[PDB]
């Protein structure tokens, strides 16, 4: 409906799922990344000790942690060990929103069947390859 | 004291073919501090006593990698010339260093 | 609206985004100061333990916390690691309020798009500079 599809959104979802533990023992990501166009509605989500945009002082420096709730139609699925999985990838505002949980209302009820998502803005750190 | 002939007779066998690129000064050890694999390099024959490469070589970086100076290798796995690059470069994600010519002088 | 514009108050926005750290370590924040008039709505934040006006008793004395929640059509920034950029300031009744965190509904209705943020009032100390 419409206002489940008010706002646009870059979704990566590793389409491939042969990742899998090198000779050495270090993990190797699934190789083949697909970028898909999706719909749906983005909102803070206010819950407890949910953090959205909440500025953080350490020792070290300053940090920016954020969460929100997805709602939509298309099925997003987050990290499952026993299919052996990835969790996809939502952009938002240019920065990435890892999947962390999900909520199936799906087959519920003809015009109104949909599913949640709480995504989680990715922290920063470098980045290393281990491929064989 | 040499003559331009005698320079371009000596330059014509010192042969470089390779290229690697070090974080650390590899003058006093070229063995150690390797941070990529070697790549292919040519040289034109010599002329006033000096030699310089016929193309660009572009060089792979890994990740969280930086790279401060080069060195050259011969045929049979010698170093046979160092030096430092223009500036220290600190590579965020996998990219191409691009190296636009060199060339080695007897003058 | 009407209802959203009912208070003015000032806001003082770092324009530059240039804070680096010296070749001692210090942090140097960034240098172009700019200020501005915004509008909006200030109200007091009623949620859990936060402590409005609330007086502490310490042994080294007393001290006052304040903090508050604002609605505006303004778009304010809090402090970002990724961004690289420090967060906006507010005074109210003369006294310095630093955004520490922020709820975008912006871009969900036609009428009805703001922002809300929790502005917590800054404490008391001495000021040391470190510029290069």
């Amino acid at each position: 409906m419409r206002l489940l599809n008010r706002h646009s959104f870059v979704v990566k979802r590793k389409v491939s799922e042969d990742g899998y533990y090198n000779d050495d023992g270090d993990w190797v990501a699934s190789q083949d990344i697909v970028e898909v166009n999706c719909k749906g509605n983005i909102q803070p989500y206010i819950k407890g000790s949910v953090k959205n945009g909440t500025q953080i002082a350490l020792p070290e420096g300053i940090r920016l942690t954020d969460t929100r709730i997805l709602y939509t139609t298309y099925k997003l699925r987050t990290s499952d060990d026993v299919e052996w999985n990835e969790s996809d990838i939502v952009m938002i505002d240019g920065h990435e929103y890892e999947v962390f949980m999900t909520m199936d209302w799906s087959q519920q009820l003809a015009h109104t069947s949909h599913y949640e998502y709480i995504i989680i803005r990715r922290d920063k750190m470098n980045a290393v390859r281990n491929s064989r | 004291t040499l003559t331009i002939d005698g320079k371009n007779k000596i330059l014509a066998t010192l042969t470089p073919t390779t290229i690697i690129l070090h974080n650390v000064d590899p003058t006093a050890d070229p063995t150690a501090n390797k941070v990529t694999q070697p790549v292919a390099i040519y040289f034109s024959e010599p002329d006033n006593g000096l030699i310089a490469s016929e193309d660009t070589v572009n060089i792979t970086v890994p990740a969280s990698a930086t790279v401060s100076h080069y060195s050259l290798w011969d045929a049979n796995d010698k170093c046979v010339a160092t030096g430092a690059l223009s500036k220290p470069q600190f590579f965020a994600e996998e990219g191409i260093y691009v190296i636009s010519s060199v060339s080695v002088d007897l003058n």
